[PDB]
RNA sequence: UGGUUCGUGGAGCCAUGGGGGAAUCUGGGCGGACCACCGCCUAAGGCUAAGUACUCCGGGUGACCGAUAGCGCACCAGUAC
RNA sequence: GAGCUAGCCCUGGCCAGGGUGAAGCUGGGGUGAGACCCAGUGGAGGCCCGAACCGGUGGGGGAUGCAAACCCCUCGGAUGA
RNA sequence: GAAUGCCGGCAUGAGUAACGAUAAAGAGGGUGAGAAUCCCUCUCGCCGUAAGCCCAAGGGUUCCUACGCAAUGGUCGUCAGCGUAGGGUUAGGCGGGACCUAAGGUGAAGCCGAAAGGCGUAGCCGAAGGGCAGCCGGUUAAUAUUCCGGCCCUUCCCGCAGGUGCGAUGGGGGGACGCUCUAGGCUAGGGGGACCGGAGCCAUGGACGAGCCCGGCCAGAAGCGCAGGGUGGGAGGUAGGCAAAUCCGCCUCCCAACAAGCUCUGCGUGGUGGGGAAGCCCGGGUGACAACCCCCCGAAGCCAGGGAGCCAAGAAAAGCCUCUAAGCACAACCUGCGGGAACCCGUACCGCAAACCGACACAGGUGGGCGGGUGCAAGAGCACUCAGGCGCGCGGGAGAACCCUCGCCAAGGAACUCUGCAAGUUGGCCCCGUAACUUCGGGAGAAGGGGUGCUCCCUGGGGUGAUGAGCCCCGGGGAGCCGCAGUGAACAGGCUCUGGCGACUGUUUACCAAAAACACAGCUCUCUGCGAACUCGUAAGAGGAGGUAUAGGGAGCGACGCUUGCCCGGUGCCGGAAGGUCAAGGGGAGGGGUGCAAGCCCCGAACCGAAGCCCCGGUGAACGGCGGCCGUAACUAUAACGGUCCUAAGGUAGCGAAAUUCCUUGUCGGGUAAGUUCCGACCUGCACGAAAAGCGUAACGACCGGAGCGCUGUCUCGGCGAGGGACCCGGUGAAAUUGAACUGGCCGUGAAGAUGCGGCCUACCCGUGGCAGGACGAAAAGACCCCGUGGAGCUUUACUGCAGCC
RNA sequence: CGAUGUCGGCUCGUCGCAUCCUGGGGCUGAAGAAGGUCCCAAGGGUUGGGCUGUUCGCCCAUUAAAGCGGCACGCGAGCUG
RNA sequence: CCGAGGGUAGGGCCCGUGACUGGGGCGAAGUCGUAACAAGGUAGCUGUACCGGAAGGUGCGGCUGGAU
RNA sequence: CGCGGGGUGGAGCAGCCUGGUAGCUCGUCGGGCUCAUAACCCGAAGGUCGUCGGUUCAAAUCCGGCCCCCGCAACCA
């Protein structure tokens, strides 16, 4: 049956993204602890 | 005159149509269409504050002179009567001897090839419009401004009109459609005669799926809820109402009245409406 | 399923 | 209404959202309602080191651990997954 | 977090084939004129049968599964909400 | 040493289940240390509206080639989507960007919010929509509308020539639009050929034939031909298109109009360039100077912005054209030609799947296009096949029980069972024929029947063509033939009668309920006069609605028919300028503290003083509610009638043992041999009843009840047969569970149901196929139940607050 | 109560005897035939249907008879539901 | 080929019969009330409508076959 | 022996709470009006309060047992 992921690379690079986070409070504090945590990623991979 | 159909479906049974004789043009004015953004009853947050809407046919939105004193003295041809999906009422397509175009709501008994005008001198006729302080008493208009200037607010649904009955100073008094007896400045606009499509009242939408078609989606009981999300909610079985009859939000629905007490339009009100 | 609906 | 030990208490003091609304020392605030007396202090402008706090960093030292412990990671770990 | 799911918005796409034969129109009849009747034409409909497609009615299987909802037979909708 | 403890290691179950669609395999040759599993050949089977081909998502080197086989692959492995290395993706024209806008997003101006932030016109962003110039072939191991070949085309720059009032983010035109049905002419695609081209073949009884088999085209600029779309010309006026305008709009006038003219597509043709089969021989080469023609069928595609009808009334913006403003008319634009210039990103491969989503090479899920042929009425259905692609990554045997899926069955035919559940039956097409009832549509495929193949002969109409032949499409009549049987295989209703419920088509508990539930047209009550009410938001702002009482919100009812009674005393809502009560505030009788005093300070009665409440009315498709006892008629029985008590008023019509009836299988009637169900009645209705509607109702229903016919393996009652498993051999090899075990029966005993205690009995040791009585078997710290001064959802005239409103 | 699955049916039995039938008896208000009642006796047998989920029961047609009870209201790691 | 008739299926007409149900006619001395006949004590009758144990009442319109 | 309510002239209801006082309507009987009946008018009679027992100076009244008669309830399985 379908499942829950439907993978879609404007979809993912327009929710998860570098420039969604950071327009947002909440965004910026994401990045700022995943860096403080030494996340080699920021924010997830897609091609575009 | 509506049109009927026989039984050849279930619902072609009771299914009536408006005859559409009136209409003597089926594509609008080009120059004079713009897109009607649906809203599904969603305002600028997102979020549905109007219930049970959405999903009607595509509409093009004609823009009406409900000013009509933007052109004092000008006569214009009546060129053409045509539908809109936008009102109940038909529209008249004007053609004046400016050149310029002009759409305005289709008044009963107006007829192509006649001449309209609006002013202080425009003769009693039904089509022109008039200051009210001009049109003698006892006059059925329609297409009332409600205070100098601001536009044709009062009796624009099909069949409707407003009565003049009297005068006091600045003011005239009319009967509205309503049936409320109001004071409204004689500096307001108004065109002579009843709005058109009288009929409109008679059709009988005859099957679920004419509601859809008109972006009415299916309105659901308070009564067949869950007490989470209404007053009437719950019970096991069915259940009166087991209170005084509620809306969705609480507050009760049979008679609680709720014009605001102090507005200020209430000096103009002089009686509530009937029936 | 569940249980055996000891009721 | 907040603050203070003060939760309306005899409730002052400091602060102030609303209303009313002064005076320039013979002016004004305070000493726990209020009044007298006796004293203290000068509101509605601003600035000011040091002693104080913290440990990303560096070093020193442990009746601290010794690879299931000690940091989540002694190791290509905020990785693989 | 609405890449699942629910609703709405914008823009596109899809619906084999067959059956029934509404209004209207033309002609004929009818009458003072009408209503109306017959035939032809016409091609309406949350119309009929049935694939795709959307479903999930009954039963059987599966039950450490092929599958954390599947498989087989059967069955509903299929120009419309 | 225990915590269903934590982390890890290793056991047991066990050589056990399983090895992932029952589309299927066999043999020969090759390679190699090794071969059912890799390569080649022949045979066989499976898909073929796909299980073939092409796009888009997503994936990200999985592509090609060489060398490999530890692991990955459910077995094997020499193979591989695996490991190592090298190679491989070529664009002005395909797609996206240097173009346009859509929802929406963002947002100079502006608005709002403790902060963070929320809005917001223009503008900007935003596509699978608008716009815009490339077709056919060849070539690589691997890319090709990209490289190459042939023939075309677009934009930008610069020059030459001719022409012109040139010029725009501004004005206007256009772009520009629905659903259904559909004309003419074409193309795609396909069928046929006695014509053209071709390596050959003659078999096994016959055929050297007007025989068999294969093929018989693709692209193409200008020109021309066919078919279409678009499009009036001229003049005068002019105040409107937010300046101007010679444009557009409006008025008048002349001429033109089912035309034509001009213009724009599609198809055909077209210089030229291509392609080219079977067969044969080792992807190639030959065939081959291959031929490339005629007829038919024919789109849902094309001409297209075509036509008609209908109501639910069907994007924007740019490109483009036209108009003029600043400016400029040494410019500038248009047309023609010439040279030059033309950037960035994608391009491999998989792509209904072993490369995507499902932890797996997982029977699931995944949008668009092509999807051949024959027959079956048609069709994308069904059967078999083309092209193409596969036999599903464990096998070999055996032929037990039992299971699955499947086939048949004497006599009976629902006797099965909660239930005809399941499975039979029926099944397409043509014709004959068809009932109650009905809202006149229907019910209806009602029911029930007859027909169906093949051969010969006669004949009617249409399409193409030419009116004919030929091809093709619809028929009609007559005479025959064969079989058990002619929709001969495959696909393809069982029917009727009668209730309940719901009008109907729809909708729902993704994943135990599809229903009588929700919805639905329609009915009623009620709010709302527009800066509406109502809704979201602290606000701004939005929705409502660019709507305006024939409209919008809320509530209930639920097509339609006939109807919807009595009660306003309590609650609610509506009305009521009196009266009562009522807060802050006003007022200040009269007191109190302190001071020598002027004063300062505190308390404070009468009185004025809103909403709300009380009080007076109204109101039921507002919440709701609609009685009791006793007596009475000339047989009896029963009471039309009366008495009395109570209430705000005592349930009307209609219906009733009911989806409601406890006593209950009420009573009687029907149906049956027999009927706790069903149907029709009666009425002492435990405990119907009129918009939580009452009673009916044609049609409808994968709803629930009852009956009958048809037919059956449901059953009496079981039998046999098929295949996939189960079993055996080779390969690979789990699991929950498990205190340890050397783990029998009875009768007792025991914490009350003992392999484990007592007494007797019985019993050599160890397995394999089976069956499920026990191990109070496994699984899950019982959901029931209770308990906890545990929790959460929900309610209200519980308490106390807050929003909101007054 | 860190679970002893709970009605009925179907299947499969097995046991008790307070015996329904069949066999043996006594007494009889036992003429015969047929019964009544009690004693002994558990070897075997103890039907098919209509209704209801039913156990039970009533009904139909038979029968030698259409027994009553236990086995966790015997039997859901055997099935149904 | 036709064909008595037999069979299957579906209609139409008529007769009889049915729990129960509707009203009708009749029946020496039942119970309720008094609608009509006099202005019958509300003139009556009337078509229709609605209501009520029962006659009846009331509305609307009509008749005189209505009295003074 | 689950929980309520009730028993008083002939019928149907007060009086019980708060101990001393039996009451209302109809009915029944005598008279009147009428030709007669009904209605109507004038008079009158009839209840030791289901029962036994207790408290009290005194019980329909208050308390306990019994009799009778209606109403409610009987849930989780
Ligand atoms: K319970
Ligand atoms: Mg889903
Ligand atoms: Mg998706
Ligand atoms: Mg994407
Ligand atoms: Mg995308
Ligand atoms: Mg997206
Ligand atoms: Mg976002
Ligand atoms: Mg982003
Ligand atoms: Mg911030
Ligand atoms: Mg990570
Ligand atoms: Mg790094
Ligand atoms: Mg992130
Ligand atoms: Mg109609
Ligand atoms: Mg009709
Ligand atoms: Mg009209
Ligand atoms: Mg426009
Ligand atoms: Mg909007
Ligand atoms: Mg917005
Ligand atoms: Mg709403
Ligand atoms: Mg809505
Ligand atoms: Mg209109
Ligand atoms: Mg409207
Ligand atoms: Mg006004
Ligand atoms: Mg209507
Ligand atoms: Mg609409
Ligand atoms: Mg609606
Ligand atoms: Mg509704
Ligand atoms: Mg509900
Ligand atoms: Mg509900
Ligand atoms: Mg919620
Ligand atoms: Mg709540
Ligand atoms: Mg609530
Ligand atoms: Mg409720
Ligand atoms: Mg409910
Ligand atoms: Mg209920
Ligand atoms: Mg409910
Ligand atoms: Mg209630
Ligand atoms: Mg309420
Ligand atoms: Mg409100
Ligand atoms: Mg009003
Ligand atoms: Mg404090
Ligand atoms: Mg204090
Ligand atoms: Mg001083
Ligand atoms: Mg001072
Ligand atoms: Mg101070
Ligand atoms: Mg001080
Ligand atoms: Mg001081
Ligand atoms: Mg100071
Ligand atoms: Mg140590
Ligand atoms: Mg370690
Ligand atoms: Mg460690
Ligand atoms: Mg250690
Ligand atoms: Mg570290
Ligand atoms: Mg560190
Ligand atoms: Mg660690
Ligand atoms: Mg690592
Ligand atoms: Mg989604
Ligand atoms: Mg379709
Ligand atoms: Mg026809
Ligand atoms: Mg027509
Ligand atoms: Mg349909
Ligand atoms: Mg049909
Ligand atoms: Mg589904
Ligand atoms: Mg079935
Ligand atoms: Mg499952
Ligand atoms: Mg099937
Ligand atoms: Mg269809
Ligand atoms: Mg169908
Ligand atoms: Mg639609
Ligand atoms: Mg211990
Ligand atoms: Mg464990
Ligand atoms: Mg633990
Ligand atoms: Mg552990
Ligand atoms: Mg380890
Ligand atoms: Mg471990
Ligand atoms: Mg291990
Ligand atoms: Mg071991
Ligand atoms: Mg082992
Ligand atoms: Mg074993
Ligand atoms: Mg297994
Ligand atoms: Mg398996
Ligand atoms: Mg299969
Ligand atoms: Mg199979
Ligand atoms: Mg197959
Ligand atoms: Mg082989
Ligand atoms: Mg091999
Ligand atoms: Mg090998
Ligand atoms: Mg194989
Ligand atoms: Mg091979
Ligand atoms: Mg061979
Ligand atoms: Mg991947
Ligand atoms: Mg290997
Ligand atoms: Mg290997
Ligand atoms: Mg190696
Ligand atoms: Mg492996
Ligand atoms: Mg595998
Ligand atoms: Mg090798
Ligand atoms: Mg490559
Ligand atoms: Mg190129
Ligand atoms: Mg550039
Ligand atoms: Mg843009
Ligand atoms: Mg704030
Ligand atoms: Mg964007
Ligand atoms: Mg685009
Ligand atoms: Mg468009
Ligand atoms: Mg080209
Ligand atoms: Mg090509
Ligand atoms: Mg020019
Ligand atoms: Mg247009
Ligand atoms: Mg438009
Ligand atoms: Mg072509
Ligand atoms: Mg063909
Ligand atoms: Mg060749
Ligand atoms: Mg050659
Ligand atoms: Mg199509
Ligand atoms: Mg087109
Ligand atoms: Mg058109
Ligand atoms: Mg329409
Ligand atoms: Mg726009
Ligand atoms: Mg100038
Ligand atoms: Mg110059
Ligand atoms: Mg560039
Ligand atoms: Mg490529
Ligand atoms: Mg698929
Ligand atoms: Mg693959
Ligand atoms: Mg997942
Ligand atoms: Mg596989
Ligand atoms: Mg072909
Ligand atoms: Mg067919
Ligand atoms: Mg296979
Ligand atoms: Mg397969
Ligand atoms: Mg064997
Ligand atoms: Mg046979
Ligand atoms: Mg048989
Ligand atoms: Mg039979
Ligand atoms: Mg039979
Ligand atoms: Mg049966
Ligand atoms: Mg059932
Ligand atoms: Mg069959
Ligand atoms: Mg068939
Ligand atoms: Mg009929
Ligand atoms: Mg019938
Ligand atoms: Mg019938
Ligand atoms: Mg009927
Ligand atoms: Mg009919
Ligand atoms: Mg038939
Ligand atoms: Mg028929
Ligand atoms: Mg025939
Ligand atoms: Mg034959
Ligand atoms: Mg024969
Ligand atoms: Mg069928
Ligand atoms: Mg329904
Ligand atoms: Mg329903
Ligand atoms: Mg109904
Ligand atoms: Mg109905
Ligand atoms: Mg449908
Ligand atoms: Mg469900
Ligand atoms: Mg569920
Ligand atoms: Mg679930
Ligand atoms: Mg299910
Ligand atoms: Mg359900
Ligand atoms: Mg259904
Ligand atoms: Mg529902
Ligand atoms: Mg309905
Ligand atoms: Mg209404
Ligand atoms: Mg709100
Ligand atoms: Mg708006
Ligand atoms: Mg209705
Ligand atoms: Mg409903
Ligand atoms: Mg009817
Ligand atoms: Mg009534
Ligand atoms: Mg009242
Ligand atoms: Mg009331
Ligand atoms: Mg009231
Ligand atoms: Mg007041
Ligand atoms: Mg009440
Ligand atoms: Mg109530
Ligand atoms: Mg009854
Ligand atoms: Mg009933
Ligand atoms: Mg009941
Ligand atoms: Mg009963
Ligand atoms: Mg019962
Ligand atoms: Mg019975
Ligand atoms: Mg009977
Ligand atoms: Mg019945
Ligand atoms: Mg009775
Ligand atoms: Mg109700
Ligand atoms: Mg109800
Ligand atoms: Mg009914
Ligand atoms: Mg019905
Ligand atoms: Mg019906
Ligand atoms: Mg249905
Ligand atoms: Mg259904
Ligand atoms: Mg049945
Ligand atoms: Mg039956
Ligand atoms: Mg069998
Ligand atoms: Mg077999
Ligand atoms: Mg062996
Ligand atoms: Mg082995
Ligand atoms: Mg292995
Ligand atoms: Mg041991
Ligand atoms: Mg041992
Ligand atoms: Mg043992
Ligand atoms: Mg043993
Ligand atoms: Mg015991
Ligand atoms: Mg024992
Ligand atoms: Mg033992
Ligand atoms: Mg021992
Ligand atoms: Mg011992
Ligand atoms: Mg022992
Ligand atoms: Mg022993
Ligand atoms: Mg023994
Ligand atoms: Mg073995
Ligand atoms: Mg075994
Ligand atoms: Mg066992
Ligand atoms: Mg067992
Ligand atoms: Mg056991
Ligand atoms: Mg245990
Ligand atoms: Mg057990
Ligand atoms: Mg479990
Ligand atoms: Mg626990
Ligand atoms: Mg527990
Ligand atoms: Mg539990
Ligand atoms: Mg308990
Ligand atoms: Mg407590
Ligand atoms: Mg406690
Ligand atoms: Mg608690
Ligand atoms: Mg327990
Ligand atoms: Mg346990
Ligand atoms: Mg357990
Ligand atoms: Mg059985
Ligand atoms: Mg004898
Ligand atoms: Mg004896
Ligand atoms: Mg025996
Ligand atoms: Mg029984
Ligand atoms: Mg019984
Ligand atoms: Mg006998
Ligand atoms: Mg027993
Ligand atoms: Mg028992
Ligand atoms: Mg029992
Ligand atoms: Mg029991
Ligand atoms: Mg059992
Ligand atoms: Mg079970
Ligand atoms: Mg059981
Ligand atoms: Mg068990
Ligand atoms: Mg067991
Ligand atoms: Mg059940
Ligand atoms: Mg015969
Ligand atoms: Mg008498
Ligand atoms: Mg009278
Ligand atoms: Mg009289
Ligand atoms: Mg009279
Ligand atoms: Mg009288
Ligand atoms: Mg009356
Ligand atoms: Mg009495
Ligand atoms: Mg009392
Ligand atoms: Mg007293
Ligand atoms: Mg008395
Ligand atoms: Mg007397
Ligand atoms: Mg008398
Ligand atoms: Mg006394």
């Amino acid at each position: 049956m379908k499942r829950t992921w439907q993978p879609n690379r404007r979809k993912r690079a327009k929710t998860h993204g570098f420039r969604a986070r950071m327009r947002t409070p909440g965004g910026r504090k994401v990045l700022k602890r995943r860096r403080q945590k030494g996340r080699w990623r920021l924010t997830p991979a897609v091609r575009k | 005159a509506v049109k009927k159909f026989k039984p050849y479906t279930p619902s072609r049974r009771f299914m009536t149509v408006a005859d559409f004789s009136e209409i003597t043009k089926t594509e609008p004015e080009k120059s004079l269409v713009k897109p009607l953004k649906k809203t599904g009853g969603r305002n600028n947050q997102g979020r549905i504050t109007v219930r049970f809407r959405g999903g009607g046919h595509k509409r093009l939105y004609r823009i009406i002179d409900f000013k009509r004193w933007d052109k004092v003295g000008i006569p214009a041809k009546v060129a053409a009567i045509e539908y809109d999906p936008n009102r109940s009422a038909r529209i008249a397509l004007l053609h004046y001897v400016d050149g310029e175009k002009r759409y305005i709501i289709a008044p009963d008994g107006l007829q192509v090839g006649q001449q309209v005008v609006a002013g202080p001198d425009a003769p009693i006729q039904v089509g022109n419009a008039l200051p009210l302080r001009f049109i003698p008493v006892g006059t059925v208009v329609h297409a009332v401004e409600l205070e100098p200037k601001k536009g044709a607010k009062l009796a624009r649904a099909a069949g409707t009109s407003a009565q003049i009955q009297g005068r006091e100073g600045d003011y005239v008094i009319l009967r509205l459609p309503s049936g409320e007896l109001r004071k409204v400045h004689g500096e307001c606009y108004a065109t002579v005669g009843a709005v058109g499509n009288a009929d409109h009242k008679n059709i009988v939408l005859g099957k679920a799926g004419r509601s859809r078609w008109l972006g009415r989606r299916p309105h659901v009981r308070g009564a067949a809820m869950n007490p989470v999300d209404h007053p009437h909610g719950g019970g096991e079985g069915r259940a009166p109402r087991g209170r005084p009859p509620a809306s969705p939000w609480g507050w009760q629905t049979k008679g609680l009245k709720t014009r605001k007490r102090r507005k200020p339009s209430s000096r103009f009100i002089i009686a509530r409406r009937k029936k | 399923m569940t249980h055996s609906m000891r009721c």
